[PDB]
Order: C-alpha cells, then structure tokens, then sequence
C-alpha cells in the first residue's frame, strides 16, 4: 500500500501529529500502514487506530443518518433518484472503511493478540465495525452481519469477565457497546438495561480498589452506562 | 439524548 | 471529469443534501461538475460553490496552522523530517485546493459574469483563493501571489464601490476580506483599519432604506466588521 | 479571538 515506504515509527509520529490537526482520515491512513507492518501494536497504538477510525467512520454514520431520514420523508411527498444514490453513495463508502478495518482485524491483529487486554480490544472493535455493517444492512445477509457483530462481542465478554477487573476501562466499553448493540440491533432493550446495570453496579463495588487517576479513568464510562439507563427507563 | 457509546 | 455523466440539476440537488449532511468534500466535488457545465451559476449555485470550497480549504488551512506551530516550536528542542513532511503534504493539498478553484473562475466564470453581483462575487473569490495562497507562501513567488490577491480584491472593489449600495452584503464581506488581507498579508494593518471603519460607517448610512429582512442581513456583517475593529485597536 | 472572515 502506499505507506509501505515509509517507517513504522514515522507513521505512528504522523498519526498523532494527524490526531492533532483533526485529520482523521489521514490519521487512519498512516494507522493502517503501521499495522500492516505486521507487528503486534502497543496499548497506545490500539488506541491511535481506534480513535482514528472512529472519527472517519462516526462522520460517515452521521452523514448516513441526515440522508436516509430525508430519504424517508421522500417516501411518505413530491418526487427523482439523487437522495437515494446519494445516500447510497456515502453507504458504500462507509461500507468500505467498515470492510478495511475488519480485514485489518483478520489479517492478522487478532490472531497474534494473546494478552487478554489486546485479544478483548480487538473483538470489541471487531463487534462495533459489524454493528456498524449492521446499521445500513437490509438485504439476504443482515442477519449473518448481526450474528457476526454478536459472536465477535460475546467471546470479549467471556474473556474480559475471566482476565480483567469489573473497573477495566475497555471492560466497561466493551459492555456500554454490546448494550447499545442489544437495545438497537437485536431488538433486546431487556438485555441491554440489564447488562448495563450490572456492569455499572459490578464495576462500583471495585472502585475501592483504585488509585484516583484509574477511578477517575473508571467512573467517566460508568457515567456513560448511566446516561444510557437514563434515556431507556 | 442518543445514547453514548 | 467525474461528475460529466451526472445531470447539472442532480448535482446542485446533490450538493445542496451534502451541506445538510456536512459532507463538505463532497459538496464541492459536485459543485466544480456544475460548473464544469459550461452554464453561469445564480446567486444560490454561487453561493453553494463558495460555502463547499470555504469548509474544505477551512479545515485545511486550519490543520495547516497546527502543524505550522509544532514545526516552528521543534525548530527553536529535541530533534527528524516527519513534522515538515506531514506540514508539507496538507500544503501540498490546500494549494491544490485553491488551484481548482482559482481554475474555474478563470475558466470561465468570470469571463462569462457580466452582472455587478455575479461578477464581484468571483472577483472576491480570486482574491480570498490567492490569499490562502498568500498564507503558506515563502519562495521565489511569494510577493506575485500577494499581487494576485491585491489586483482581484481591487477589481471587485471597484465594480462594488461604483455598482452596489454600501450595505449590499457581497460588499460588505468583500471589504471585511481585504481589510484583513491588508491587516495579515499585506503588512498594512493602518489600512485593514481605515477600510474596516470606513466601509462600517458607510454602511451605517445607508441602513434606513433597508427592509427589516435586509437589515438583519447588512448587520450581520457589520458586526464582524466592528469584531475586528476591536480587536486591532 | 481570531479575526473574522
Ligand atoms: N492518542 C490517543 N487518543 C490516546 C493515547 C492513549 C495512551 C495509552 C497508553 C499509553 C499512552 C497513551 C490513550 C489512553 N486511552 C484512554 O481512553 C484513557 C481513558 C480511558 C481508560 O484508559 C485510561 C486512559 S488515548
Ligand atoms: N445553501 C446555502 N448555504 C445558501 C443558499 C443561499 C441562497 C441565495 C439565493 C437564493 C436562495 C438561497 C444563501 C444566501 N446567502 C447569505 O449569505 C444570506 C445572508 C447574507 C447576505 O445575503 C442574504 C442571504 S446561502
Ligand atoms: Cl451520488
Ligand atoms: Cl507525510
Ligand atoms: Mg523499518
Ligand atoms: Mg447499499
Ligand atoms: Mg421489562
Ligand atoms: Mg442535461
Ligand atoms: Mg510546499
Ligand atoms: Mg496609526
């Protein structure tokens, strides 16, 4: 790919010079590249390809959204094809990033991830970039992209529960997503409200355990598992 | 509100 | 180009979702086909080719900015060639930019504007497009760029002085442009001042022949006008 | 603040 020429560690300075500048495109671009250098990455780098890919494709969703709810008023209305090209123009391209990322995944981070917090932060993103797939789905495979998105979060679950304290920040995001992902996805409000609750409730009597700096790092996302109990009861 | 994640 | 087999109207169709979607790249995507149409733009197709291109060339400029700052502060420190490298590729992206844009006004928008509101609109543009020019120039070059952005501010001011009351709202953001080229560019800061003074004050006259509607829309700019009268005094 | 354009 284009980044082949350039060093690892040039590409990670880049990406963070682009997590500056909010250049976010750019800042997945030289992620991408560090990664197919095909080392395993650091905590710092998973965080680097994580926040870059979610900035790219969380203005793609935002985008999707304002044009299939103006493609939906179309749809009640006086008449042409260009919401729906348009629309579907921004969904493939979402899409894409979608697919880079998953195959980012698969060839080859998590295979040689073998410690619990890089194994367990990969199949979270692994679940969010199919429950992304699965936001725009419509067609013959929907149901195989959300099984997909399901298996991916549920083997994270089963290990973060095993390996890593109720408190561990990509534990509690990990829960916060698969609770959205219950609640909008698969159609469970039931199982999302209750796993919101008991990751807030297991993670609170842990917090004695914490020095202030990881209790601080801890309680901002169970405020986030609160918010979301909040809006759906 | 959306919801947060 | 891309945009050929696309119908002139879809693309200002297209174009307009895009700003509600904040998909300002591809905004002026669909903005340089229109145009590329070969037909004059109304005042409502102007002024979405001018807003795309803004946003875009906005973030650049921007991002440019920061990395601009982190370069100077490295060269005051502990020392390699990423920080310029990255600085040079977004300038390399915003002068391509501003090259497209200055590429359809000459070619041939502004040869084919014969109207005092549709010519002084492009006029402004060329000055504002060399003007970013301006902002991340050093070579050989530098001052004939600064030239360019003069001359076209100049034209379009003249047209506007002699053509168009003095709270018309192209005018006034015209003059708010060419203070600030004076203030920034042009190393002429009593100038910026006395244009910016003389340009609110002029419109201030004029504001009792308005209707309430027009009124709203000359303030507006008066007040950015004053904005940076308070700022440089 | 930023002087505006
Ligand atoms: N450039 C970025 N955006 C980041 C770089 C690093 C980083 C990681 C390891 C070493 C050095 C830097 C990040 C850590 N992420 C977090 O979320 C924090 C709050 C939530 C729970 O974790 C605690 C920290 S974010
Ligand atoms: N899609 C967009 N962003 C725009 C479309 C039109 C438009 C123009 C003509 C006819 C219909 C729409 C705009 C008008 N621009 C302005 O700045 C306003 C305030 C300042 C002085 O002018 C008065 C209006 S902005
Ligand atoms: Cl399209
Ligand atoms: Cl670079
Ligand atoms: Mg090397
Ligand atoms: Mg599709
Ligand atoms: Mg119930
Ligand atoms: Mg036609
Ligand atoms: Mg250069
Ligand atoms: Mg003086």
């Amino acid at each position: 790919g284009a980044m082949g020429s350039m060093e690892r560690a040039s590409l990670i300075q880049k990406a963070k010079l682009a997590e500056q500048a909010e250049r976010y495109e750019d800042m997945a671009a030289f992620m991408k590249g560090a990664v197919e250098k095909g080392e395993e990455l650091s905590c710092e780098e998973r965080n680097l390809l994580s926040v870059a890919y979610k900035n790219v494709v969380g203005g793609q969703r935002a985008a999707w959204r304002v044009l299939s709810s103006i493609e939906q008023k179309s749809n009640e209305s006086e008449e042409g094809p260009e919401v729906r090209e348009y629309r579907e123009k921004v969904e493939t391209e979402l899409q894409g990033v979608c697919d880079t990322v998953l195959g980012l995944l698969d060839s080859h981070l998590i295979k040689e991830a073998g410690d619990a917090e890089s194994r367990v932060f990969y199949l979270k993103m692994k679940g969010d970039y199919y429950r992304y797939l699965a936001e725009v789905a419509t067609g013959d495979d929907k149901k195989r992209i959300i099984d997909s998105a399901r298996s991916a979060y549920q083997e994270a679950m089963d290990i973060s529960k095993k390996e890593m304290p109720p408190t561990n920040p990509i534990r509690l995001g990990l829960a916060l997503n698969f609770s959205v992902f219950h609640y909008e996805i698969a159609n469970s409000p039931e199982e999302a409200i209750s796993l919101a609750k008991t990751t807030f409730d297991e993670a609170m009597a842990d917090l004695h355990t914490l020095s202030e700096d990881s209790y601080k790092d801890s309680t901002l996302i169970m405020q986030l598992l609160r918010d979301n109990l909040t809006l759906w009861t | 509100r959306r919801r947060q994640t």
